[PDB]
């Protein structure tokens, strides 16, 4: 069951399928850090377009 | 010159090249324990705002 | 675990630390009563300011 969570935090879970009923769950909360976090840092704008 | 701020939990950690901004929900800071090195050539200096 | 609750009602709980796993929890709901409830009824505005 998904838990109750803060109105702008974010929930995901995984790791069933190990012949018992334990699992990992996580909460991201996205609280106004201002440093964006993401894969694939941007390369370059091609100049002259 | 550098410093930090935490006015209404807008925790900035500034340095003349770069800043670091955070906001934390369960945060509030009111106490400052400055400490100094053992000896400075002129007067070393600190300011709580 | 905090329960699910109405979108403008308000949850708090207390009373662990009694060598068993029971506790008290409460829900305020803040539903448009118009009578504000708070400590420290206001004294007086100083006149002439």
């Amino acid at each position: 069951v998904t838990p109750y969570l803060k109105p702008y935090e974010c929930f995901g879970w995984s790791w069933n399928d190990n012949q018992d009923s334990i699992y990992d769950w996580w909460i991201a909360d996205f609280v106004s850090t201002g440093a964006f976090v993401c894969e694939s840092n941007p390369e370059a704008p091609k100049t002259g377009v | 010159m550098f410093g930090v701020t935490w006015y209404n939990d807008l925790v900035r950690i500034v340095f003349p090249p770069t800043v670091l901004e955070m906001q934390l929900d369960g945060l509030q800071w009111e106490r400052v324990q400055f400490n100094s090195p053992v000896n400075a050539g002129h007067a070393t200096r600190f300011n709580v705002v």
